[PDB]
């Protein structure tokens, strides 16, 4: 048990950092891939990662949705503060799997 | 048909029953047990056509389709040619010519419903138009057969 | 949406179709230059053996 | 501008196909060229092998 | 199929898929295609006037075009690809609508000819069977002992001499 | 959040055209808007522009998005398991194992120099295989931590059982 215990705490810790870098890889690549696929020209994108001080995430997301959402579509920008999530039948769906409402502009939210 | 009906409604005396059963067997056996290809070729050639027990069966056609091919279903094509000929020459609704039409039309439905390639043959020969006229040509059995002849064609063109 | 919005997306459509095809077409012609040299060396080595 | 736009989109798709086909046309030609540009190296070796024979 | 051409030439006159669908499945097809293609579509619908509906998709791109069709053909949507003209298929399709409507007018005339000899005869054919089945149901209630049926049952005493 | 951060912050990753503009308060440069306007100027904005990837076709692009989505949940899952195993062991800190600075370097700061990290991932490679490598790595790590814990839980049962045999 003792031998397993040292090995396990160390392994989890090393694993942690690695799994974290890989997660951030996927998200960065997933925003680039999405951006080219929906927008098209211009080839290069202006990408930023904005750190929100704690518990102001909602109000932040709303100020972005209202600012940039217009590019996606005139009717496709609705006011939302907090992640709206739908999963009821095929009349309401929200996910990258299937959707019938989403973010009008390309946005992923990262929380630890 | 008369014998078959009788078989259900038998008469008390045994001997009567024996005669009903023995006669029933010869008539039925005799027609089916002759080759399918033989019967079809024999009727079309002589130009005298009539429905018969194995001449109206689905199976008769199923076996005989492949055999027809010699110059793109040449025998079937001759039949469509016969249906076409009868209507134009000598008019229609003359006793002889009217018997043939109903039979010719029964034969063509089964073949068409069976193979989708038959659709080209109606169009090339020009049988497809002749059928549309036959709906309009008098007598209940004639318009009945024409409607069946048309519905089989339609199904493969447009589903 | 509005016809205008749907036309901005239309313009995007023919943009995509064209760009992935130029990208495809560069790879397609680059395999064709590797293939020219290689086929040319292979014809020659075979033949000099016959002449030998 | 609805059917004027569709026709541009339509043209866009032909231009894309032509771009792809052009690269395929290149390879086809390059296959004939490989035989052409190999035919010149071969017949220069053939007359050299005869030269050193005419010596023997 | 005529209406989804009439309502999709009009949409162009005002990578796309045109077809028919039942009206109760339009919203679920919209939601499934929106969850499959993340955005990336312009989905319309125009009611064909069972009730049905048309749809235009505009699958902006590739590599899912054979997968949108597995959504449409699963819930019984019939795509109508034209690829030639919206005025040349309409003639070849109206040359079949009337040609098949005349076969309707032939076979339904034959149907109403056949029903004339039957509608005035069904009270005889029905009333034969309603009492013939009633005869055999009662003949099942008898004995069949020694090549002769034994009918045991009740009769009032006033009607004994009437039976005898 | 207020306990699932202790030196981190929460992040929104967005991408816009370099032609995007805000309509919250017009006339402003996108870069200026993020700093000045977005929640009272408290917003810490960092660069995250990653270079091009090869892209083979239009069809294949679609298939890429599918992979990115599933794997990303799978990796999120895998972090959920690892953190659950540390708590289980009774490793809890006020600044680790429930936040954990990436490599003992604050989290906002790590993202600021995350400009496509290279650990065996190359910016001139094909996109598809890289997606697979990242997902393979994590999966193997996930099996390792899980497998070792299983043996830990089993081993504890032998000690417990045995303690009653020696006195109980």
């Amino acid at each position: 048990e003792q031998s397993l215990r040292v090995q396990l705490v160390r392994l989890a810790k090393t694993a942690y950092v690695d799994v974290f870098i890989n997660w951030f890889h996927i998200k960065a690549l997933r925003v680039y891939v999405e951006s080219v696929l929906r927008y098209g020209l211009p080839p290069h994108f202006n990408i930023k990662i904005i750190a929100v001080p704690p518990k102001n995430l909602s109000k932040c997301k709303s100020e972005l949705i209202d600012a940039f959402g217009f590019l996606g579509g005139n009717a496709f920008m609705k006011d939302k503060k907090g992640k709206i999530n739908k999963q009821d039948t095929s009349l309401h769906q929200y996910a990258s799997l299937v959707d019938t409402e989403y973010e009008p502009f390309v946005m992923y939210i990262i929380n630890l | 048909p008369t014998v078959q009906s009788l078989s259900e409604r038998k008469y008390s005396d045994e001997e009567l029953r024996q005669d009903i059963s023995n006669l029933k067997e010869i008539l039925e056996n005799e027609y089916q047990e002759l080759t399918s290809f033989d019967e079809y070729v024999a009727e079309l050639d002589s130009k005298l056509l009539c429905w018969s027990p194995p001449h109206v069966d689905n199976g008769f056609w199923s076996d005989n389709i492949d055999e027809f091919k010699k110059d793109n279903y040449k025998i079937f094509r001759q039949l469509i040619e016969l249906l076409q000929a009868k209507v134009r020459n000598g008019d229609v609704n003359a006793k002889q010519e009217k018997i043939i039409i109903q039979v010719a039309l029964n034969d063509i439905t089964h073949v068409v419903e069976l193979l989708p390639e038959s659709i080209d043959v109606l169009d090339k020969t020009g049988g497809k138009a002749d059928i549309m006229e036959l709906l309009n040509h008098s007598d209940s059995r004639v318009k009945y057969e024409a409607l069946k002849a048309t519905q089989a064609i339609i199904g493969y063109t447009f589903k | 949406l509005t016809p205008n919005q749907v036309n901005d997306e239309l313009n995007k459509m023919q943009a995509f179709i064209r760009k992935e095809a130029e990208e495809k077409a560069k790879e397609i012609q680059l395999k064709a230059d590797q293939e020219y040299e290689i086929e040319k060396t292979n014809i020659v080595r075979n033949e000099t053996n016959n002449i030998d | 501008s609805q059917k004027n736009g569709i026709a541009t989109l339509l043209q866009a798709e032909k231009e894309a196909h032509e771009i792809v086909s052009k690269a395929r046309k290149y390879r086809q030609d390059k296959l004939k060229q490989a035989k052409t540009d190999a035919a010149k190296e071969i017949d220069s070796y053939k007359i050299q092998k005869d030269k050193e024979l005419k010596e023997f | 199929q005529r209406q989804v051409i009439f309502e999709c030439s009009k949409f162009i006159e005002v990578y796309m898929i045109t077809g028919s669908i039942r009206r109760t499945k339009v919203d679920i097809l919209n939601r499934i295609l929106w969850r499959l293609l993340r955005g990336n579509l312009i989905f319309q619908n125009f009611p064909i006037e069972v009730e049905k509906d048309c749809f235009i998709i505009f699958t902006h791109g590739e590599t899912l075009l054979k997968k949108v069709k597995r959504v449409i053909d699963s819930l019984n949507g019939k795509i109508v690809s034209l690829n030639t003209r919206s005025s040349e298929l309409v003639d070849t399709l109206n040359r079949q609508i009337d040609d098949l409507q005349r076969i309707l007018d032939t076979t339904e005339q034959t149907l109403h000819t056949e029903l004339l000899v039957i509608h005035d005869q069904l009270p005889v054919w029905s009333a034969m069977t309603k009492r013939e089945k009633y005869v055999y149901t009662t003949l099942n209630k008898f004995q069949q002992e020694s090549q002769g049926l034994i009918a045991e049952g009740w009769v009032p005493s006033t009607e004994l001499i009437h039976l005898q | 959040m207020a306990t699932a951060l202790y030196t981190a912050n929460d992040f929104i990753l967005i991408s816009l055209p370099q032609n995007a503009q805000p309509v919250t308060a017009p006339g402003s440069k996108t870069d200026s808007w993020f700093n000045e306007t977005l929640i009272g100027g408290r917003a810490f904005v960092s660069d995250f522009k990653i270079p091009e990837f090869k892209i083979g076709s239009l069809d294949t692009l679609i298939v890429e998005s599918e992979e990115l989505s599933k794997v990303d949940n799978q990796i999120g899952a895998s972090i959920g398991k690892i953190i659950e195993i540390l708590q289980g062991l009774n490793e809890t800190s006020t600044n680790a194992y429930r936040t954990l600075p990436i490599n003992n370097m604050p989290v906002p700061e790590y993202l600021e120099n995350f400009q496509w990290q290279t650990r065996k991932f190359k910016l001139d490679k094909s996109i598809k295989d890289l997606i697979t490598l990242i997902s393979n790595e994590s999966s193997q790590l996930d099996a390792d931590v899980r497998a070792t814990y299983a043996n830990y839980n089993s081993a504890k049962t032998n000690l417990a059982a045995a303690e009653r045999k020696k006195t109980g």
